[PDB]
């Protein structure tokens, strides 16, 4: 996160960090969607042109973290993974279409003040809230920044999104970020990849994950926007995996 | 599941975070 502010404790209790187990290394953000399931971007786990193809035993997650440079005893939770599931039509060759992956925890986690799942959108919530100008929130760590950072970013008009890149964009992506001369700045960056873009519903006041940080051009550069996996468009596969596996 | 998206330190205690109003203000314009 660039041009954000420190998160308050417990502000993003669905925030998950993905680590390579050996050797230790922060890879990506992710999100808690139940006691047993974590949502992330497929490119965090699989990207063949770079020979990237992590398996479950390569990885750990850390949940309930507020500070980056410390094991947070009594607050943080570390979990191993049973299985990774990548969208079968994830298009790593062209444009990262359907950049989505689920991770099944080895054991269910206990909820606390600091650990609590985010909601996934239904049709009505997606249609109401996914509109240009409407702001969501992304969380992650700062450049080179020991405390979790937060930034609020408005959803961008689709022709403006398309216009900003040579990449073929699909209905499975949206973009967010401030236009130049809006004054305000802010963006997701690199290590925030895989992390959640959340919105608070005005209908029931619950937080919904609408996006997954997917790709962009650099960091908080004028006229460029971060691109996000459209979680609702992919909910059928999410629900299928969670229903089929997860025993 | 049934209790998703409600933060124990915020919605569950009738407390606002420092910037959530800005999000909701953006929908009601
Ligand atoms: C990823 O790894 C599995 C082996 O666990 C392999 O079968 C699959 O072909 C690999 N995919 C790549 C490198 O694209
Ligand atoms: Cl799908």
């Amino acid at each position: 996160i660039v041009e954000g502010s420190d998160a308050e404790i417990g502000m993003s209790p669905w925030q998950v960090m993905l680590f390579r187990k050996s050797p230790q290394e922060l890879l990506c953000g992710a999100s808690l969607i139940s006691d047993r399931w974590v949502l992330t971007a497929a490119h965090c786990l699989l990207y063949p042109p770079w020979d990237k193809n992590f398996t479950e035993n390569d990885l750990l997650v850390r949940i309930g973290k507020h500070s980056r440079t410390r094991y947070e005893r009594n607050i943080e939770k570390i979990s191993m993974l049973e299985k990774i599931y990548i969208h079968p039509r994830y298009n790593w060759r062209e444009n990262l279409d359907r950049d989505i992956a689920l991770m099944k925890l080895k054991k269910p986690v206990a909820f606390s003040d600091y650990i609590h799942p985010v909601c996934l959108p239904d049709r009505e919530t997606a249609a109401s809230l996914l509109q240009a100008g409407y702001k969501g929130r992304v969380t992650g760590w700062g450049p080179l920044p020991s405390v979790l950072q937060v930034v609020n970013l408005p959803i961008v008009e689709r022709p403006v999104c398309k216009d900003s890149t040579r990449i073929r964009i699909t209905d499975n992506m949206f973009c967010a970020g401030y236009k130049p001369d809006e004054g305000k700045r802010g963006d997701a960056c690199e290590g925030d990849s895989g992390g959640p873009f959340v919105m608070k519903s005005p209908f029931n006041n619950r937080w919904y994950q609408m996006g997954i940080v997917s790709w962009g051009e650099g960091c908080d550069r004028d006229g460029k926007y971060g691109f996000y996996t459209h979680v609702f468009r992919l909910k059928k596969w999410i629900q299928k995996v969670i229903d089929q596996f997860g025993e | 599941e049934a209790d998703c998206g409600l933060r124990p330190l915020f919605e569950k205690k009738s407390l606002e975070d420092k910037t959530e109003r800005e999000l909701l203000e953006s929908y009601i314009d």
